[PDB]
């Protein structure tokens, strides 16, 4: 299409509306109610331009550019005097009731309303009357509510309801008393409620966790990092100030997590700021804890390692690729053990084999929203991979999108799309041990044990393709529902099969692979998604090694006298008693970690590693994409006695001191090149980010904004002399403003979005080639593996039905978004949000034991009698007992595990 | 059409002459808010374009400015030739009362331009500074050596990839530079300094017991006569332009104060006028009158300092005490108005920081009654002394040709008989509404002639203050523009729109739309100009400051050659320079 | 509470104490500053030297062009990288006893010029006795710094002769002026409104 803006010709896409087309060209139109992800509704009337019928037209007409299609040969004007005066009048009308709140408002300096008030040039107030006020609600521990600052742009309700699928937020009231919130005080129920702080263009919804230790946006030090709280790998911008992590903002990745995080990623960063973290290396001498510097800790550790006869290394899926590789190099490939259980490692390896050998394309998180039918097998995605659940909701609304497109309704006119697609939606079939949070939009929900879910998947694969193995013992109504699933999936142009390793069953993953193969054989454009557990689970699976049980037997039999545990608490992957016995038997335990774990009581040496905020590295997400996270701040800048290094730096210097009796604090690119040379399956991680020599016209990339303040006074209480600026030899970023963050810079790693006149999160529009699309010059991250030409075979190992045996109790996993991730549990703000641990029981089983709802029962596993109060779960299958995974004492290795001595306390 | 409107200046006769001489495709005309025709010339045609402008019927006789620009990070270069770097040449035709900027584009690898020293002899120091701060080579330059940084300096500080902040201090570098200073006199080679050839060699500096700064002069002597002399400058280099690339538009005003520290608001004036050109701000008349008031008060302060310093350099010691009492009276008024003495930082984008305090007219009337009897006493006690006249008259004289070819402005140029004052030729800040004369010399610029012209300028500034006191407008002290930084304080404190504008203007900075502006003013020591490039951001993309003391110090060897050393001291005392103005 | 050049107590017969007091009195009542002009702070210094302020009343007007005859080095201006070896050489050329006053934010810390060509404070390479904030400090602030230096000089112990006695220099650890004036500064309630004169 061709448009003429202010007499200048432009070539745009005709399917877009005028506002997004003009913002993609760099033109500045003020706007409030439109969002690139939510569509156009034409409420705020801020985006007004003047449209003319032809070139020889002088009068024109004011139109909303967000609601005007960018048709071919469209003549408009933004800088028309009438349009400018109307946009100024809209800003003024918004400003009549706005509170005098900017100094004491957390959105100041990050406010879209401030930016558009300045952009319209409106700075004189001629309104002399009273301003309306509102009471505020309590929205829980995460979101702070300030209703006075609202401009009634309806972004919150549209996002939270039409996009996120939440139910408890809404718009109440009338003419100019419109209220946006919950009907009563209470916590926002959605797992994606945290994106309201970026969706809201004003200070109504604010980050309460940030509002505790508040600082303005110009005062933050930012870095482009990857969220470490599950395997999705959403791009984040951690921002720090005064040596502590202050905020997690969304970082735009048009291929992964474009505008939206989940609440675990956004608010579960509080473990970084804990005061019990290791900040110096500590050596045990009898009962004494001697604090060492880097050099003497490395010398003593390498000497004791040299006197040892066999050193084993226990990695972790929390650690980066470089740190796991450095441990593998230090202890040797044959002595390296992945720090996960044998069943967990088997499920992880099977998921990786399906992803990179099954011949079926695995979509990115953004690409999930374009699929026509979704089958989720055994994976509670809302609690384990939440952004996948959000993308599944978008893919479900794709049917309403297609129905509206059949009636020649444009894709940005969201109200008409929702009107045409009333309740018609794409087929969604979820299977779990109980009800999921996707049940409100699911076409069918199957509450069954993991064997029965696997048998359902194998039956679906057999009915789609008769070459697949059959299932014997299917009930006729279950067969009818299976047939419903089969005709829904076979009629889909782009079916999607989602599973993962959190189900605790190998057969569920095998059944999902069988369904995907059966759909691939029919010619469908099938995609497969596997949800892992931790941030670098796929990286640890690609690296390979032994299981944690093998390392425990190596420690117990005395074949290994030295163990180096990297970023692993060892209690989430094995029993605590056996781990404690093996670590007490081992004469040398060296724990390289950044969190105070329980295994440092018996550890001979504790190396104060860096977390993601204080380190660089690479992580492989659930779809096999290598992503580089960068260090946010130097921990030794404010506390000069802090020796907190990267884990790969610790292990590489330990290897160098073990070999040549000399420390070597290496560079990140050297470890990256070592990974690429030694492990060819991880050769793609070289291209995740450019090396430390990367420059933009000769200068580095800035971590902090141009107006970063207090540089001669933040450390003046320690010493009036300004310290040396921390040098960054590992990466292309600098710990200063002396760098580049231009939106037109040829790069893909963007620490934060800021353009002049756009201080809000809306500056990501300036950082994209087209708004709502990809990052300009490509999104960061590279897929490690391509789709194989030939797939796997059908898995003939069809499990039997779940048999409830007396005495035994099958543990059904119950994951929680706030409580299943270890570091997220360590965050103090999650302690109020996380629920009290309830053991879930069937009504029939609770009647059999005679226990009611709320009474405490005690059960023993691995000789550990623990007590929990009972919650009645009707959707659970009899013979199963539900356990909340990741919680206090309930390790996630209990999925699929049997249970003994379930008795009332 | 306001004065700040973006003009292309295609109706200038110089554009038609250039088109008729070199053809229509030989150059590109850029539309700016600088007020001058900006013409991008090809590099190979630069010397003939400069010669053609020098041979015009009313020629461009003065090279006003010559400096570089790093355009690698400039995003809004629409209609501009492709350039990793550029070099601009600002030329002034006094007879036409016009000026033209010529810009030469340069690639990143091919950073060399033909030298301009043959057409204009004052291009030498400008090309040395452009090489020093940008790495731009000038082919045919006699001694292309560093002029601000020491010779053992790596990198070019005004480039975009150069880190602006201070490096970590090291005693090793201080000890090495002390050893270099100690062995400098032992291993002095008069070939790297641009000199040639009983010829004594002496160093005047680097420390100097005077009030104009501390700088070093290498003197070649035949007995008492000065055969050759080059100045070693850059000892007072504060990196003010690089700070222009690091501050916001509003928070850079205190840095503009300290360019020449005897001027204050006189130094603030061209910067805020250029920023108001970038912002599209037409300030009201009371703002113009207040800014003229403060500029003339600081002009009287600076001229009293200059006359006292000259008299003390001659040898009389008492008038400096008396004129410092007069400076105390001026400082009392300035302290009452702005709150500070010599770096007020009171001018704002769109106006001034506060209104005039109630009672300022009493202090102005007291100073206006105090000044003239004291000035007459200074004249009759020192300026009419025949010993002072013998020490001053005939010392370092030059005509209009030497003043034009060296870029000499201010009292020296007008002492050569050229009636070129910025306040009359190219009026700014409502200077047309004041009745004042421009004193001129007979055609020869002595030390004594320059000093008496500064005395007459002081009297004319007293006349301006009298007219301003008798006719004071009532109105706003800030413009009503949305880009007036900061907004008026009471509206900020009780209106949310004004609070939002204030919040974003003081924190992130005011957003100047992408343009280029230029303001030239008649400062206390000559012509002071600000050339501002905005890339659409809250910071300046380029802040070029042309100061007159640089040009006067470059004119120093061409006027004192063949004279004595006491004549050199008197000439230094009568130039009206400060080393901060030289190095900035 | 002293400093020996180590934190020691006061080393101070009663005739030696009187002689030391007489020497300190003569030293603090006759302070000869060195004539050294760096930047605008020097202009305010020499303004204090003139008739309207009359720094001669304290006996500190003999402004020497030779560092040998000067007792006080007033670093009044920016410590540029090219000027820093000159400052160090001129400080080294002075004779015992010698005192240093940093005048202005540039000489204190670098001030507003945290830039590539400025040394961030003159205490990076010479020891400073009295700091003056301000940009520029007004002339009476320089006078007040002179009285602070006089009070510091009057309570320091130096050897009377280079052949007899302890040759170490004992400088008193004065109470900070911030802590001394905190009593009267916090008690301020109302100031004159800025709209008046
Ligand atoms: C070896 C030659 C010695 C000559 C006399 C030097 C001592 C008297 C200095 C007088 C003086 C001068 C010249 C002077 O210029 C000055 O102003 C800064 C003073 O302070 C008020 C002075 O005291
Ligand atoms: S929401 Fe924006 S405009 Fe409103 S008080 Fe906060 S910062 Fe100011
Ligand atoms: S609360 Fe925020 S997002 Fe919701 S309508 Fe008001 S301004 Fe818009
Ligand atoms: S979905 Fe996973 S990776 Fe994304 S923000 Fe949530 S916890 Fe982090
Ligand atoms: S502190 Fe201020 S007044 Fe003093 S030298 Fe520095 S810029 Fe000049
Ligand atoms: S953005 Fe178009 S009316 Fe709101
Ligand atoms: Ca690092």
């Amino acid at each position: 299409a061709t448009i003429h803006v202010d007499g200048k010709e432009y070539e745009v896409n005709g399917a877009d509306n005028l506002l997004e087309a003009c913002l993609s060209l760099g033109l500045d139109i003020p706007y409030f109610c439109w969002h690139p992800a939510l569509g156009s509704v034409g409420a705020c009337r801020q985006c007004a331009v003047k449209q003319y019928q032809n070139a020889e037209d002088t009068r024109g007409r004011l139109v909303m550019s967000c609601m005007t299609p960018a048709s071919d040969g469209t003549f408009i004007s933004i800088d028309d005097e009438e349009a400018k005066q109307f946009r100024e009048s809209v800003v003024e009308w918004l400003m009549t009731n706005h509170p005098h709140d900017c100094p004491v408002c957390e959105e100041g300096g990050n406010c879209h309303l401030q930016d558009m008030t300045v952009m319209t040039g409106h700075s004189f107030r001629r309104y002399r009357f009273t301003k309306r006020t509102h009471r505020n609600q309590d929205l829980g521990p995460f979101i702070s509510h300030e209703m006075n600052r609202c401009i009634a742009c309806y972004r919150c309700v549209r996002y939270y309801k039409d996009y996120a699928g939440g139910t408890d937020l809404g718009v109440y009231g009338a003419h100019d008393n419109v209220y946006f919130g919950r009907p009563e005080d209470g916590t926002l129920e959605s797992e994606f409620s945290g994106n309201l702080v970026e969706i809201c263009p004003t200070g109504v919804f604010t980050d309460k966790t940030h509002s505790e230790r508040y600082n303005r946006k110009w005062d933050m030090q930012f870095a482009p990092s990857i969220c470490q709280q599950c395997s999705i790998g959403c791009n984040i911008s951690p921002g720090e100030r005064y040596g502590e992590l202050r905020r997690i903002e969304n970082r735009y990745n048009g291929t992964v997590n474009h505008y939206f995080l989940c609440d675990r990623g956004r608010f579960g960063y509080g473990y970084v700021n804990l005061k019990d973290r290791p900040r110096q290396p500590v050596q045990r001498r009898g009962d004494d804890f001697i604090t060492l510097n880097a050099e003497q800790a490395m010398q003593g550790a390498a000497d004791i390692l040299r006197q040892s006869k066999k050193v084993i290394g226990i990695g972790s899926p929390r650690a980066s690729v470089e740190s796991n590789f450095a441990l593998r190099e230090l202890v040797g490939e044959e002595n390296f053990y992945t720090g996960i259980a044998h069943g967990e490692q088997e499920r992880l390896q099977l998921a990786l084999k399906v992803l990179r050998e099954g011949g079926i394309y695995t979509p990115a998180l953004r690409e999930i929203e374009s699929y026509d039918a979704v089958l989720v097998l055994g994976e509670d995605v809302t609690q384990t991979g939440a952004r996948v659940a959000l993308a599944v909701r978008q893919a479900v609304k794709g049917k309403a999108r297609e129905m509206a497109a059949a009636q020649k309704v444009a894709d940005w006119q969201i109200a008409a799309i929702l009107n045409i697609g009333q309740r018609a939606k794409h087929p969604l079939f979820v299977t779990n041990v109980d009800d999921t949070r996707l049940d409100d939009i699911a076409a069918w929900t199957y509450r069954a044990p993991v064997e029965d879910q696997a048998r359902l998947g194998f039956a679906i694969a057999h009915a789609l393709d008769n070459s697949a193995p059959a299932v014997d013992g299917i009930e006729p109504e279950l067969q009818s529902k299976i047939d419903v699933i089969v005709q829904a999936l076979a009629g889909a142009k782009k079916p999607l099969i989602i599973s993962g390793t959190n189900a605790g069953s190998l057969e569920v993953i095998q059944a999902a692979a069988n369904v995907a193969k059966a759909l691939k054989g029919r010619g469908a454009d099938v995609g497969i998604t596997m949800i892992a557990r931790s941030v670098n689970s796929m990286g640890l699976g690609i690296m390979g090694g032994g299981s944690l049980e093998e390392a425990l037997t190596e420690l117990e039999t005395g074949r290994a006298d030295a163990v180096v545990v990297l970023e692993n608490d060892l209690h989430r992957h094995a029993s605590a008693t056996r781990v404690n016995a093996a670590l007490a038997k081992a004469p040398l335990v060296m724990v390289v970690d950044h969190q105070r774990t329980a295994i440092m009581e018996n550890a001979h040496l504790v190396l104060s590693a860096a977390s993601f905020a204080e380190s660089d590295g690479t992580v492989i997400n659930n779809e096999g994409r290598a992503q580089r996270f960068f260090q946010v701040y130097d921990p030794a800048y404010y506390d000069s006695k802090t020796v907190m290094l990267e884990s790969w730096r610790w292990l590489h210097s330990l290897h160098s001191t073990l070999l040549s009796r000399e420390v070597d604090w290496t560079q990140l690119d050297h470890v990256i090149d070592a990974v690429v040379a030694k492990i060819p399956e991880l050769a793609g991680i070289k291209d995740a980010a450019p090396d430390a020599t990367f420059r933009i016209r000769g200068q580095k990339l800035a971590r902090e904004p141009h107006r970063y303040s207090g540089r001669t006074a933040m450390r003046a209480n320690i010493s009036v002399h300004e310290p040396r600026q921390p040098q960054d030899i590992d990466t292309m970023f600098t710990f200063s403003m002396e760098g580049n963050n231009q939106p037109t810079a040829h790069r893909s790693q963007v620490p934060f979005a800021w353009a002049p006149g756009w201080n809000s999160p809306q500056a990501w529009n300036k950082f994209q080639d087209e708004v709502g699309g990809k990052l300009r010059f490509g999104d960061p991250g590279v897929r490690l593996f391509e789709t194989s030409e030939n797939g796997l075979d059908y898995f003939t190992s069809v499990p039997a039905r779940f048999q409830p045996q007396d005495g035994k109790w099958r543990i059904a996993p119950y994951y929680h978004l706030f409580g299943s991730d270890e570091l997220s549990q360590r965050a103090p703000v999650f302690q109020s949000r996380m629920p009290q641990p309830y053991i879930k029981l069937n009504p029939a089983d609770a009647a059999k034991l005679g226990v009611n709802a709320g009474t405490r029962v005690s059960f023993s596993y691995d000789g550990n009698t623990v007590t929990l109060p009972v919650e009645i779960a009707e959707g659970l299958t009899a013979g199963q007992v539900g356990l909340p995974m990741g919680m206090s004492g309930i390790a996630p290795v209990l999925a699929g595990a049997h249970l003994e001595d379930l008795k009332e306390a | 059409e306001p004065a700040w409107q973006t003009r292309d200046h295609l109706d200038d006769p110089v554009i038609g002459e250039l088109r008729n001489r070199f053809g229509p495709d030989a150059f590109t005309v850029q539309a700016t808010r600088t007020g001058v025709p900006v013409v991008w010339i090809k590099r190979e045609q630069l010397l003939e374009v400069g010669d053609f402008l020098k041979k015009l019927p009313k020629p461009y006789v003065m090279l006003f400015d010559l400096h570089g620009m790093d355009e690698r990070l400039r995003t809004h270069r629409e209609g501009l030739p492709a350039a990793d770097f550029s070099v601009f040449y600002h030329l002034i035709s006094i007879d036409r009362n016009r000026d033209i900027m010529l810009k030469v584009a340069l690639a990143e690898n091919d950073l060399h331009v033909p030298t301009f020293t043959k057409l204009f002899p004052n291009a030498n120091w400008y090309e040395r500074e452009t090489w020093d701060l940008f790495g731009i080579t000038f082919d045919g330059h006699p001694n292309l050596r560093r002029i601000m940084m020491p010779q053992t300096w790596k990198g070019h500080p005004l480039r975009k990839d150069y880190p602006a902040r201070a490096t970590e201090f090291s005693p090793f570098e201080l000890t090495k530079a002390k050893q270099d200073l100690e062995m400098e006199a032992l291993t002095f080679k008069p070939e790297e300094w641009g000199m040639k050839r009983d010829f004594m060699f002496l160093n005047l500096g680097p420390n100097h017991p005077s009030a104009h700064g501390a700088f070093r002069i290498v003197l070649q002597l035949d007995g008492e006569e000065i055969v050759d002399c080059v100045p070693d400058i850059g000892y007072h280099h504060r990196g003010a332009e690089k700070m222009g690339e690091r501050q916001s538009w509003h928070s850079y005003i205190p840095y503009t104060d300290r360019i020449e520290y005897l001027g204050g608001c006189v130094n603030e004036m061209p910067y805020v006028l250029a920023v108001e050109k970038l912002a599209g701000i037409t300030v009201p008349d009371r703002v113009n009158v207040i800014r003229v008031m403060l500029s003339e008060l600081f002009r009287i302060n600076s001229h009293l300092l200059y006359i006292s310093t000259f008299i003390q350099d001659v040898g009389a010691m008492t008038p400096v005490f008396f004129a410092f009492t007069d400076r105390q009276k001026i400082y009392d008024l300035v302290e009452a108005i702005t709150g500070f003495r010599m770096h007020p930082a009171w001018f704002r984008i769109g106006g001034v920081a506060h209104d005039l305090p109630r009672g300022w007219d009493r202090l102005l009337r007291e100073f206006l009654d105090w000044m003239p009897k004291r000035l007459a006493s200074y004249e009759k006690a020192a300026l009419q002394n025949t010993i002072l006249k013998g020490r001053s008259q005939g010392v370092a004289a030059y005509g209009a040709k030497e003043a034009l070819e060296w870029g000499t402005t201010g009292a020296g140029l007008r002492a050569t008989g050229i009636d070129f004052d910025v306040r009359k030729a190219r009026p700014y800040s409502g200077y047309e509404n004041f009745d004042f004369e421009i004193p001129v010399g007979g055609g020869v610029s002595d030390c004594y002639t320059r000093v008496m012209l500064k005395v007459e300028e002081l009297r004319q500034s007293l006349r301006i203050l009298e007219q301003c006191l008798n006719n004071m407008p009532e109105g706003p002290f800030k413009a009503d523009h949305p880009l007036t930084t900061p907004p008026p304080k009471e509206r900020t404190l009780q209106h949310i729109e004004t609070l939002i504008t204030h919040f974003l203007q003081v924190s992130w900075g005011p957003v100047m739309p992408a343009n280029e502006s230029f303001q030239m003013i008649e400062a206390t020591k000559g012509i002071n100009s600000y050339y501002l490039t905005s890339d659409g951001s809250t910071m300046s993309y380029r802040t070029r400051i042309r100061t007159p003391s640089y040009a006067h110090l470059q004119q120093i060897p061409a006027a004192i050659r063949g004279s004595l050393v006491s004549d050199l001291i008197v000439y230094l005392g009568s130039i009206d320079f400060v080393m901060s103005d030289v190095d900035r | 509470d002293y400093t020996l050049t180590e934190i020691v107590t006061d080393p101070l017969n009663v005739f030696m104490g009187k002689l030391n007091d007489m020497v300190n009195w003569g030293r603090k009542n006759s302070i000869w500053p060195y004539n050294f002009g760096l930047s605008c702070c020097y202009v305010e210094m020499v303004t204090s030297f003139t008739a309207v302020h009359d720094v001669a009343r304290f006996g500190a007007e003999v402004l020497r062009a030779s560092p040998r005859q000067a007792d006080l080095m007033v670093v009044a201006g920016t410590c540029f990288t090219k000027m820093a070896p000159v400052i160090q050489r001129l400080y080294d050329q002075m004779l015992e006893p010698k005192w240093v006053i940093s005048m202005g934010a540039c000489a204190n810390s670098g001030g507003m010029y945290d830039i590539y060509s400025v040394v961030q404070g003159v205490d990076k390479f010479i020891p400073v006795d009295v700091y003056i904030p301000g940009c520029p400090p007004r002339p009476e602030a320089y006078m007040q710094a002179l009285m602070l230096l006089q009070e510091s000089i009057g309570k320091e112990r130096r050897p009377l002769s280079w052949v007899v006695g302890d040759q170490g220099v004992y400088r008193a650890n004065m109470q900070s002026e911030r802590e001394r004036k905190r009593g009267e500064r916090i008690a301020v309630t109302n100031l004159r409104t800025p709209d008046e004169i």
